[PDB]
């Protein structure tokens, strides 16, 4: 009974952690998925201010 | 010297309440519990299996084990209901699921102590107890795995006490699940070690007997447990009545097993008759020996021809001569000595009770202990090998915290136990 117990508790326990760590690796890549596309549209907005800055650089 | 009963499981309960059925008609006890009958006869012995309360009323000593409700709900609600003790009604709620684990280490271990407190409870009202018997099926989980445990703890709080048993062995012919070998391997050598005498019932034999001898075409349950309390009632005539010997269960015992654990009995009944089926020809004193000696009236099934008798009982009920008795059973030894073992002498017995059975002038009860016997679990072991070396249906097993040692060592005994039977077959 007591193999029973520490099994039932074993498999509860592996899949509490399975998931928690899952959870947490879909945070992390989610994150550094929207991250990456908000920054490709600030070096954007850097560049329109070099176009609109060399602009003024020209009379 | 009382004897206390316990009955366990679906197949244990049906079985068993039909026991106490069948004996309290016997001895005019009513569904009330209240003597109707018309002899005193009926009542000498009446203290062996009953309990006598306030009122004149007497009272099984039977205790009712289940781990689901509803079989036993159907036996306070069935025909002789009410006469149980309710205190002796022990059940839990989540079933063993046909699994000797659930049984005997999860679910059972959980009930086990209050089933034990009821028999305690039992047995120190008790002026001289001579032992213990459960009914049971080994196919289960309860019965099976539950019952072998209760017997266990028995052993351990009543060492010197007989344990006998009427076992129903499972048959694929007869069967609710494929576990059935697993669950009846695992209880067969809990009973090789802790029962005294344990009565094998196979379900395909009172099957076979329903069908081509009672022509039944489709035989329920309830036709294979008219059978098993027919026998039941038999085997236990010379207890409940006053009769021309009187031996406790370990006199009984004793002169029946010449080797602890050679103690599987086969059973069996002349005439074979079926519910309502009305018989109106009685049998004479030749009918009943060719046909309490006959393979057909076998309930395990197994060919007595295939092995050798090592001690035979024999219990004749109703008015005939123990004249003719006597010739007649010394005619069927002195003509088929070659399936008696010659070393054993005189290993035949007999018994005669006046009072007949209801609705029989005459009947006999076989019991037999022959090493053919070990047919029944040569049947299991390979049903059991057949799944087990493909690890088929453990896991059922592995998540009540079972490994698979248990389950091979419980293939290594029994193989033991076939082997044992042969070298006295040869001998
Ligand atoms: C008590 C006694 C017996 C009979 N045992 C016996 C008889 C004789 C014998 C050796 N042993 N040698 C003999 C020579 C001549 C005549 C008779 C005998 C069997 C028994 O088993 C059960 C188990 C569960 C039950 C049950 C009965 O009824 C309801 O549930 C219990
Ligand atoms: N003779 C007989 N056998 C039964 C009955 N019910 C179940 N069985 C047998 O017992 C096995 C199932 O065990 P079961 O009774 O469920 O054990 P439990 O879990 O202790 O109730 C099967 O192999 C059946 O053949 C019954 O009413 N009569
Ligand atoms: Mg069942």
């Amino acid at each position: 009974i007591q193999k029973a117990i520490e099994e039932n508790n074993n498999f509860i326990k592996m899949a509490k952690e399975k998931l928690a760590q899952k959870m947490e690796s879909n945070k992390e890549n989610r994150e550094a998925h929207l991250a990456a596309m908000l920054e490709r549209l600030q070096e954007k907005d850097k560049h329109a201010e070099e176009v609109r800055k060399n602009k003024e650089l020209k009379e | 010297r009382e004897i206390v009963h316990i009955q366990a499981g679906q197949c244990g309960n049906q079985i068993g309440a039909k026991f106490w059925e069948v004996i309290s008609d016997e001895h005019g006890i009513d569904p009330t519990g209240s003597y109707h009958g018309d002899s005193d006869l009926q009542l000498e012995r009446i203290n062996v299996y009953y309990n006598e309360a306030a009122g004149n009323k007497y009272v099984p000593r039977a205790i009712l084990v289940d781990l689901e409700p509803g079989t036993m709900d159907s036996v306070r609600s069935g025909p002789f209901g009410q006469i149980f003790r309710p205190d002796n009604f022990v059940f839990g709620q989540s079933g063993a699921g046909n699994n000797w684990a659930k049984g005997h280490y999860t679910e059972g271990a959980e009930l086990v102590d209050s089933v034990l407190d009821v028999v305690r409870k039992e047995s120190e009202s008790c002026d001289c107890l001579q032992g213990f018997q459960l009914t049971h099926s080994l196919g289960g989980g309860t019965g099976s795995g539950m019952g072998t445990l209760l017997i266990s703890k028995i052993r351990e709080e009543y060492p010197d006490r007989i344990m006998n048993t009427f076992s129903v062995v499972p048959s694929p012919k007869v069967s609710d699940t494929v576990v059935e070998p697993y669950n009846a391997t695992l209880s067969v050598h809990q009973l090789v070690e802790n029962t005294d005498e344990t009565y094998c019932i196979d379900n395909e034999a009172l099957y076979d007997i329903c069908f081509r001898t009672l022509k039944l075409t489709t035989p329920t349950y309830g036709d294979l447990n008219h059978l098993v309390s027919a026998t039941m009632s038999g085997v236990t005539t010379c207890l409940r009545f006053p009769g021309q010997l009187n031996a406790d269960l370990r006199k009984l015992a004793v002169n029946m097993v010449p080797f602890p654990r050679l103690h599987f009995f086969m059973p069996g009944f002349a005439p074979l008759t079926s519910r309502g089926s009305q018989q109106y020809r009685a049998l004479t004193v030749p009918e009943l020996t060719q046909q309490m000696f006959d393979a057909k009236n076998m309930m395990a099934a197994c060919d007595p021809r295939h092995g050798r008798y090592l001690t035979v009982a024999a219990v004749f009920r109703g008015r005939m001569s123990m004249k003719e008795v006597d010739e007649q059973m010394l005619n069927v030894q002195n003509k088929n000595s070659s399936y008696f073992v010659e070393w054993i002498p005189n290993n035949v017995k007999t018994a005669v009770c006046d009072i007949p059975p209801r609705g029989l002038k005459m009947s006999a009860t076989f019991i037999g202990n022959s090493t053919a016997i070990q047919e029944l679990f040569k049947r299991i072991s390979e049903q059991f090998t057949a799944m087990f070396r493909r690890k088929a249906f453990l896991h059922w097993y592995t998540g009540e915290g079972m490994d698979e040692m248990e389950f091979t060592e419980a293939e290594s005994n029994m193989n033991d136990l076939v082997s044992e039977y042969q070298q006295y077959q040869d001998a």
